[PDB]
């Protein structure tokens, strides 16, 4: 009865009753978390869903609802034919209906929690599939993405489509290349038709379907992993995008490409969370529960998770990208400050360049050593542990030199803004966010660590598969996501407390001066940044009070 | 509930006592603050007309509306029938107004009880009536509405007798309250006592109690 | 499904108030009501649950006196006398009261009443009018507390050959049974409707004499 | 929540009350209208329950001598249309044109979809007040077979159909529509030739001929 | 309550007028309005899938007055209600002030009525767009558009419907190229040809004489073109 | 269990297009007692069968609307009173303005039109009574339901186990349809019909009421010692 | 929280607009938002003349302001004029508008208006005046104020800039600077709507012959004048 019901729930998704859709999505998640989405029919079975599964299901339902129990319902071995052999061949139509329902729901005003739940549903469905069904679903998703009749409203739910797409790249990064290329092409076309040429800093107008592509790129660039060594093409595209677009709502979105590119190449994270691996030794007859109640779920053979570990080439590419972007932004901002102006374009360009600097800082956070001036939890730090290994690698020193140069340039920009743009507010807010990133990203990432993404939510999946008084009745996906979460915690367990240097003291003084401002739009973010810096630094309270 | 809460609001009001005698009716203030002007004070006993007087218990603001309506109705009856209103007619009118206000939802109809006393014109028979929310009106010879009520009613029952009503008015006025007194007499006579007279009555009561204690103790 | 249960809830007037019993004979209609025991200094004359509609029609009630129905009945009788120079039929007045209840049906209005009267068409008549806008002709009827036992007693006792005095004795006996004894002259009130005298309410002396006669009959 | 009251827009921009009214319309008996050359024919199925007089249960109604048309909702709509036609006749001394009558009916029906204090109509002019011109119209329980037959007739007669044959075609289509269930046929006529442009009921020999033609089919 | 009646939400929103904006697209018809130097052209999609329908009686274009025409996007009952109200208002204005009601004044009156609908709780908004076009005595070729939210404004050109964004983008690019506020074509036939060609390019499909509806407003009057006129215009387009 | 979200008011449609309040009002007829209506070619009769207790009278079921028309009711009495008053007013208007006796079919049309208004107003209630109308002479017989439907039947029965009488009439249609000129035999046929609907209950001169109207016979109501099968 | 707070939120979500009162006039300024180049901005006006000496600007829902302007124009003639033969002073007209908004708030079945109004005016015996009317129905006099989206920064700038010796030209300059510091999109003469209550203009009366009749004090700046002023920033 499962698969049939799994169909009836998918086609029943509504565009008016949001609570009904939430209940249906809960049911779909519960079904998907405990079954493998694969065809279990052998080579030559000549069995079909319509002629085998439906008659038995109808007979059993009539027997039960007539007033009898399942004890008196006697069947034969043909039930096994009516089982998976015939019921596992109806997945493709269900997936197509699900994709069209998602593309319909894209243009529906929904709560954030429901959107996150639907994204988790799609990701669990993807990770419960075998290679054939996964390839079919990826092709179907890309085909619907490139040709659809959605995104008509001014407030669309992009993440309902962008997040699953990157999820595909998480499972098979070989799909990343051409898709990414296509995105780039389409982006240029939207720039060619005149998208982003009208400043609407308040909101986003119905002329920027390009944003869709943008967001997709972000998510895709978030999970390319080693499939990025089209590097030069992507760098040239990023420079073209940053020099051809000037719109603050669009600038904020475009500034995340560099963050995704830098973070994907130097973040230790898991990539495989399938319910059953393709080369699994478990027979394809004890898989319809995920081994939830079987001791083999604890086997190391079954739990051979596939991780991502940065290599020398990825680190070198990240360092080169960081240096090139830092030099480009510094030169552009210096040229702008050579001839100051008072129009909106000048401020917008400055804010865009500063945002690019901030995202370059945040993307390569894991490459920074909090104890550079001068542990137990030794995470996967590329340059090593102790102090002898770190000092023997010139890349470590040059990365820290780049960070120091960025801090000095931030101080210079603050001085220029104070001496020339006192009445301005937005540029000061961008600078405050930049200082916050520069102070709170000394080896860990916290700006986007809490935002929803294309990973399975540990809390959600734990709530799905948790039974009290039972010792972890989980699946391979749950164990993999728990291991990833524990690694992330061990990364976000280091202490960044340190003695403030000259640059840190100067930036703290600047933040203190901004905290005692007259505009409420300025000092409140300045107060928050001051609190964050005081948490980061040691002895800053004395300077603050003095 | 609506009537019960109105009665509870009535129970929080100042005590009021009404007594009827052979040829007179006697109708019976909190502690004024140190900065309160008592020269202009609305007396708790309001005369509806020269032969009928009213004494309220409960919310004062809601009682003002009832008093004004009763006065207007009395003047309208005088203008329409050339005859001044009787006690029972006025009591029935007030009860009908209260009963009408109880309906139509009635978050709080009036939250006040009243005592109507006097004499019918061209007659010398005392009339005392008690009106309460829900439009219920009754007749009494000695009634009390307010904080104590039960204790005062028991005192009246054990003291006032329904076999020989007090012939003189002084004994009717000489009532222990444990103060404002208004006396209604036939031929449309209304007299409001002063502070000195009430103080003299209180001193007489105290001296009588002292004499009784001296005799027996 | 759905149905008008507010009307049924209103019709559950067994606990509405004091018992009222009406007995219709060939010589008159007797209405008897229960008098509440109140303070001795209270003027019990102010309690009147038996009201006169007009000379040939009287009414009795079990609930709170507080009114509109009685005023409407009096106005209808006076209007009929003014418009047709005669007395209105008892059933016509009952229908007028029911129409007043209906117009002012999914919600009840007013309280139950026992209307007694006489006219040259149907002799002496007794009707029970309910807050549902309907009425029933009755040969004796009891409402209020203890109405079921009183109605059973009326079923056992009424025999269509009663007289006015026997009707009064039956009313007093049933009131005493409902109130469980000790009913001399202040726990009951009697009234009669006759063709000659019209509508009258018995004074305390006559009621006391009737109670004495009932006690003598019980002693035998 | 959006479907529990009239005149409430769903998040996608729909009024589910009108859709439920359409569902109620789909439960009714079959009604057919055929537009022939200079005339219109109307056909109605009438289910038989038992003791029922076979001749007087007329469901077809006439407006202003030249227009043909939940039974009580339809009766209410027809009465309002008659009032509007009479108003037009009194104002302009000419019979109301069919488009004007249709527009007034549409406005009246759309009026009952603006306020939650009223219920939309449950008759067939759609319950939403929408209407259009048709070469052939079918409503009721067996509407799809009737629509298919009407499309067949339209394809088979590109140059128009005669009224006399249109009556027989309507009878046959009504019988085919009723064939799904397991009844009486009422036919009404309005043509410039056989009726001089006045709505009429076709009975007698022609009714028998139409019934026989339908039975032979 | 805030989801079913026109009152403010805690976020200061009006979740009954936005639903009317959604309801404006129940049909799948795209409309385009442009203005010439002495004329104004409106083109609308005409879809009659049913073979039993009479195509002559299917239309979303109304003649409010002699010089003012309107095209409505949304359900036809609300469209006809708004058309009747607009005609009554125009007649009343002519009777009262002694001269023809301008297009912008009528649009403002209808917008005020829509605002009244949005502010009163017992009245629901109409899911219509009500694009009015005319050739004004003082202004000239004028197009004014309203919405269920009570907002109205004039346009050099406009497009409505589910696929209005591509038409709007093409119009914006064309007007950026031309650097003028109208189409330089003395004859209204050329303006109709330009509008049809623009709609064909935007929608990426061809039209027959039964798939379009055309309304032209000139100084003399506003009139709707017949099917034969549309066919002749399409032939003239195909000739080049 | 099984809570209905679409049976609150009369201005809400069920998702399948039903009106539950109207159906409940229709079922309210079953509360009332049994009424039987016949029709010959020259005469029409009505037979009606409650008593609160042995000391009470019996409810009236037959109401005269004019000298040639009448009705019987089953269900809520006040609704029947309102409908009968409306029908009397309509008959009076027809007799005064045009000096024309109102037709039974027009009376049924008026009743249907009036009853329709209570199913669409909100804040009110549909009628809760069913009616059987009989008219002058040819003779006519109508059955009115609170939903707003009239039938023009030869005979029918409504309320409180009336199915037996209805089945008896369906069986004896051809027998009773042609008793023209003998009203007494038609009355006896109606009496037998109403007896077919009684669960062993007997008929007396206090529980049975009859109505007759035909050619040369004005509307007449028999009650009391007049329903002794004389 | 109730409907009034939600209307205040809606006002806070609207376009800014400003108001500055000097010794010899009042200046009102706002930005017109139309994210559609096909739409024509001239056909829509955000500053409306109430009387020849009293004008108004708004922040919030546009149609509500459009209806309220007509209501205020009608009440300026029905209530005060046609009785005393002259236009009402600013205080009385502001009181009438506040009464209209209060009646809207208190009436059953009607939601409150979602606009906040800045009303500038001049009258004899009172000079120049500037007032703010909230959706609730309460009005407050101001020396310099702002509403809408970027109202906090605008208020801070006005507090740092306003003084007692400010003149009309200085007020216009400060208003232009405040608008420039918070312009959402494009800062030119076609996107700025500015009006001034100042000296009477005899050239706008339309006729000559009556010495006592003076020209209106309300004057709405044209696009060319605004561009010329912006060239001086």
């Amino acid at each position: 009865h499962i698969t049939n019901v799994l169909s009836m729930l998918v086609s029943k998704l509504d565009m008016n009753d949001t609570n009904l859709t939430s209940n249906l999505i809960n049911g779909i998640v519960s079904i998907a978390a405990f079954i493998p989405i694969q065809d279990l029919t052998g080579e030559d079975d000549y069995i079909s869903f319509e002629s085998d599964t439906l008659p038995l299901v109808q007979q059993h339902f009539y027997h039960i609802k007539c007033g009898e129990s399942s004890k008196t319902f006697r069947v034969d071995d043909e039930l096994l034919n009516n089982a998976f052999k015939a019921s596992t061949t109806v997945f493709q139509s269900m997936l197509k209906v699900y994709v069209e329902k998602i593309f319909q729901l894209v243009d529906v005003d929904l709560e954030d929690s429901l959107v996150t739940k639907i994204n988790q549903t799609t990701m669990i469905l993807q990770e419960s599939m075998d290679d054939k069904i996964f390839n079919y679903f990826a092709s179907l998703l890309q085909r619907n993405f490139w040709s659809n009749d959605s995104f008509k409203e001014k407030d669309p739910n992009y993440e309902l489509v962008t997040i699953p797409l990157a999820a595909l790249v998480r499972r098979n990064n070989g799909l990343s290349k051409e898709l990414v290329r296509t995105l780039l092409f389409h982006i240029k076309e939207q720039i060619k038709r005149g998208a982003g040429s009208v400043r609407s800093t308040s909101e986003i107008q119905q002329r920027d379907v390009k944003l869709v592509l943008y967001l997709t790129a972000l998510n895709d660039v978030l999970r390319q992993c080693h499939e990025s060594l089209y590097s030069d093409e992507l760098i040239t595209f990023m420079k073209y995008l940053y020099d051809n677009v000037t719109n603050p709502p669009l600038d904020v979105i475009t500034s995340i490409v560099i963050h995704s590119a830098l973070a994907t190449l130097c973040t230790t994270e898991i990539t495989d969370c399938r319910l059953f691996p393709e080369d699994s030794k478990i027979p394809e007859k004890d898989r319809w529960g995920g081994l939830q109640f079987d001791p083999r779920r604890f086997d190391k053979q079954h739990l051979s998770f596939q991780w991502h570990v940065p290599s020398s080439d990825e680190i070198t590419l990240s360092i080169s990208i960081l240096e090139s972007l830092s030099e480009y932004c510094i030169n552009n901002v210096e040229e702008l400050m050579k001839a100051p102006r008072h129009d909106s374009e000048y401020g917008d360009m400055i804010q865009k360049y500063v945002l690019v600097m901030t995202h370059t800082l945040s993307g390569s956070s894991l490459l920074f050593d909090p104890d550079f001036n001068k542990d137990i939890y030794t995470c996967n730090y590329y340059f090593g542990n102790t102090t002898e290994e770190k000092l023997q690698n010139p890349q470590y020193l040059q990365v820290h030199r780049v960070r120091a140069r960025i801090g000095h340039f931030f101080h210079k920009l603050y001085v220029f803004l104070s001496t020339n743009f006192e009445n301005n507010t937005n540029m000061f807010q961008i600078l405050l966010h930049g200082l916050k990133v520069w102070f709170t990203d000394l080896g860990q990432e916290t700006v986007f660590n809490e935002d929803p993404n294309a990973f399975i939510d540990v809390d959600f999946l734990e709530n799905v598969q948790s039974l009290s008084h039972v010792n972890e009745p989980f699946t391979r996906t749950n164990f993999a996501i728990r291991a990833n979460s524990l690694h992330q915690s061990r990364v976000l367990l280091h202490s960044t407390n340190r003695k403030a240097s000259k640059l840190e003291n100067l930036l703290l003084v600047d933040i203190i001066q901004l905290a005692t401002s007259l505009y409420p739009d300025i000092y409140k973010p300045a107060q928050g940044t001051l609190v964050h810096c005081m948490k980061q630094l040691v002895g800053s309270y004395g300077v603050v009070i003095n | 509930f609506q009537v019960e809460y109105a009665l509870e609001a009535v129970k929080r009001g100042t005590c009021a006592v009404g007594v009827k005698g052979k040829n007179c009716v006697v109708l019976g203030r909190r502690s004024t603050l140190k900065l309160q002007d008592t020269r202009i004070t609305p007396s708790k006993v309001s005369k509806i007309d020269s032969h009928v007087v009213l004494s309220f218990s409960g919310l004062n603001a809601d009682s003002r509306i009832l008093i004004e309506k009763a006065r207007v109705e009395a003047q309208s009856h005088r203008l329409t029938l050339e005859d001044p209103v009787t006690v029972e007619y006025l009591t029935r009118y007030v009860a009908g107004v209260q009963q009408r206000y109880t309906q139509s939802g009635g978050v709080r109809p009036f939250g006040v009880s009243t005592l109507i006393a006097g004499f019918d014109p061209r007659d010398d028979e005392p009339k005392l009536y008690q009106t309460e929310p829900s439009g219920i009106y009754s007749s009494w010879s000695a009634q009390t509405i307010g904080r104590n009520s039960k204790t005062v009613r028991e005192f009246l029952e054990k003291n006032y007798d329904r076999k020989e009503p007090p012939a003189t008015v002084e004994e009717c006025v000489k009532l222990t309250v444990r103060i404002e007194i208004t006396v209604v007499k036939p031929d449309s006579d209304i007299v409001a006592l002063s502070s000195e007279e009430i103080n003299q009555y209180v001193t007489q009561i105290e001296q009588e109690k002292q004499e009784q204690q001296e005799q027996d103790k | 499904e759905g149905r008008l249960f507010q009307v049924e809830y209103s019709l559950e007037a067994i606990k509405l108030g004091s018992t009222a019993i009406g007995i219709a004979t060939k010589e008159g209609v007797v209405l008897g009501v229960e008098k509440r025991a109140t303070s001795p200094l209270l003027e019990s004359d102010s309690i009147e649950k038996i009201v006169e509609i007009d000379r040939h029609i009287g009414c009795a009630m079990s609930g709170l006196t507080a009114r509109s129905m009685i005023e409407h009945a009096r106005t209808a009788a006076v209007t009929h006398n003014l418009y047709y120079d005669e007395d209105i039929n008892v059933e016509s007045l009952t229908q007028s009261v029911c129409d007043l209840a209906l117009r002012f049906m999914s919600r009840p209005f007013g309280v139950a009443l026992l209307i007694a009267g006489h006219d040259a068409d149907d002799g002496y008549q007794l009707f029970h009018a309910e807050p549902s806008g309907t009425f029933y002709r009755y040969n004796a009827k009891a409402i209020g507390s203890g109405s079921e036992g009183a109605q059973a007693e009326l079923l056992n006792e009424w025999h269509s050959s009663l007289t006015l005095k026997e009707a009064e004795l039956l009313v007093l006996k049933i009131l005493k049974q409902v109130m469980e004894e000790k009913l001399d002259e202040n726990n009951a009130q009697l009234s009669c409707i006759t063709k000659q005298d019209g509508f009258k309410i018995y004074d305390n002396e006559k009621t006391a004499e009737l109670i004495k006669e009932l006690k003598e009959k019980e002693a035998a | 929540g959006y479907d529990l009251s009239n005149s409430v827009f769903s998040p996608d921009g729909r009024n589910f009350q009108v859709e439920y009214a359409v569902k109620a319309v789909e439960n009714g008996t079959t009604s057919i209208g055929i537009k022939c050359n200079d005339g219109v024919v109307f056909a109605v199925e009438k289910l038989i329950t038992s003791l029922l007089v076979p001749q007087k249960n007329v469901k077809i109604q006439v407006v202003d001598r030249h227009i043909g048309c939940l039974i009580p909702d339809g009766r209410h709509l027809v009465n309002r249309g008659r009032e509007e036609a009479a108003s037009f006749k009194k104002l302009y001394k000419t019979p109301i044109p069919i488009p004007a009558f249709a527009d007034r009916l549409g406005q009246y029906v759309q009026a009952h979809t603006l306020y939650n204090s009223v219920r939309p109509f449950g008759v067939s002019l759609e319950p939403s007040g929408s209407y259009w011109g048709y070469k052939g119209a079918a409503t009721g329980k067996g509407r799809q077979s009737a629509k298919a037959e009407l499309e067949k007739l339209v394809d088979h007669h590109p140059e128009g159909l005669s009224a006399r044959e249109a009556v027989k075609q309507a009878a046959k289509i009504i019988y085919l529509a009723h064939e799904d269930n397991k009844f009486e046929l009422e036919i009404s006529w309005c043509s410039l030739s056989e009726t001089n442009g006045l709505h009429k009921f076709v009975k007698g020999d022609l009714l028998q001929e139409a019934i026989d033609f339908a039975q032979k089919e | 309550y805030d989801r079913h009646i026109t009152i403010f939400s805690p976020e200061g929103r009006l979740y009954q007028v936005e639903y009317a904006f959604k309801a404006t697209n129940q049909t799948n018809i795209n409309s385009l309005a442009v203005r010439g130097k002495d004329c104004t052209v409106v083109i609308s999609q005409k879809k009659v899938p049913d073979k039993l329908l009479d195509p002559t009686t299917v239309s979303y274009i109304f003649c409010i007055s002699r010089t003012i025409g309107m095209v409505v996007n949304g359900p036809i009952p609300d469209a006809r209600n708004a058309a009747l109200r607009a005609k009554a208002e125009a007649a009343e204005f002519r009777y009262k002030y002694g001269y023809d009601m301008p297009c912008d004044v009528l649009a403002k009156r209808m917008a005020n009525l829509s605002q009244i609908y949005t502010q009163r709780a017992y009245m629901r908004p109409l899911g219509v767009i009500l694009t009015f076009v005319s050739v004004d005595e003082e202004l000239g070729p004028s197009i004014y558009k309203t919405d269920p939210a009570g907002y109205y404004v004039g346009y050099k050109a406009t497009a409505t419907g589910p696929k209005q964004q591509e038409i709007t983008t093409n119009l914006e690019n064309h007007f950026k190229k031309s650097k003028i506020d109208h189409i330089n074509e003395e004859s209204w036939e050329k303006v109709v040809e330009f509008a049809i060609t623009h709609m064909i390019d935007a929608l990426g499909t061809e039209f027959s004489k039964n798939d379009l509806e055309v309304g032209v407003a000139t100084k003399d009057k506003f009139f709707t073109l017949s099917a034969e006129n549309i066919e002749e215009r399409l032939v003239a387009i195909a000739e080049q | 269990m099984f809570r209905n979200n679409y049976d609150g008011d009369t201005v809400t449609f069920s998702p399948t297009g039903r009106l539950f309040q109207v159906e409940y009002a229709l079922e309210a007829i079953k509360q009332g007692s049994v009424t039987v209506g016949l029709r010959s070619n020259t005469h029409a009769v009505l037979v009606a069968l409650r008593n609160a207790d042995e000391l009470s009278s019996y409810q009236k079921k037959i109401i005269k609307c004019d000298e040639h028309m009448g009705l019987s009711l089953a269900g809520l009495a006040p609704d029947a009173r309102v409908l009968s008053n409306y029908l009397r007013q309509q008959c009076n208007y027809s007799s005064l303005v045009f000096n024309r006796k109102l037709a039974v079919e027009r009376a049924g049309h008026l009743l249907c039109d009036k009853a329709q208004k209570n199913t669409q107003s909100y804040g009110g209630r549909p009628y809760g009574v069913g009616l059987l109308i009989i008219g002058y002479d040819g003779a006519h017989l109508l059955e009115f339901q609170p939903s707003g439907n009239v039938t023009e039947l030869y005979g029918t029965a409504i309320g409180a186990r009336s199915q037996g009488a209805k089945t008896y009439l369906e069986r004896t249609l051809d027998t009773f349809i042609k008793i023209d000129g003998n009203p007494d035999e038609l009355i006896k046929a109606g009496v037998e019909a109403i007896s077919q609907s009684l669960r062993d209950e007997s008929l007396t001169v206090d529980n049975l009421s009859i109505a007759i109207v035909g050619k040369d016979t004005p509307f007449t109501i028999y009650d009391g010692e007049a329903v002794a099968k004389y | 929280l109730g409907q009034i707070d939600y209307a205040l939120t809606a006002v806070k979500q609207g376009v800014t607009s400003l108001g500055i009162k000097a010794t010899n006039g009042v200046v009102i300024a706002t930005e017109k938002k139309s994210s559609s180049p096909l739409a024509m901005s001239e056909t829509l006006s955000k500053v409306s003349l109430l009387t020849p000496d009293i004008g108004a600007v708004y922040s919030g829902m546009g149609p509500d302001y459009r209806v309220l302007v007509d209501k205020s124009r009608k009440v300026a003639h029905t209530s005060y004029k046609r009785i005393y033969g002259e236009y009402p002073p600013t205080k009385l007209l502001v009181s009438e508008v506040a009464k209209i908004m209060q009646e809207a708030t208190q009436s059953g079945g009607v939601r409150p208006f979602g606009v906040s109004l800045l009303i500038a005016g001049h009258d004899e015996f009172n000079g120049f005046s500037l007032y703010q009317v909230d959706p609730s129905g309460s009005y407050f006099p101001w020396k310099a104020t702002a509403i809408g989206k970027g109202s906090v920064a605008a208020k801070t700038f006005l507090e740092k800039r306003w003084n007692d010796e400010l003149e009309l030209e200085d007020a216009i300059h400060i208003a232009l600077l405040t608008l420039k510091e918070s312009v959402e999109g494009e800062f030119n003469g076609d996107t700025i709507e500015l009006a001034i209550i100042g000296d009477e203009n005899p050239d706008l009366l339309g006729y000559t012959g009556i010495p006592t009749d003076k020209g209106p004090r309300f004057r709405k700046l044209t696009s060319q004048e605004i561009n010329d002023r912006l060239e001086a920033l």
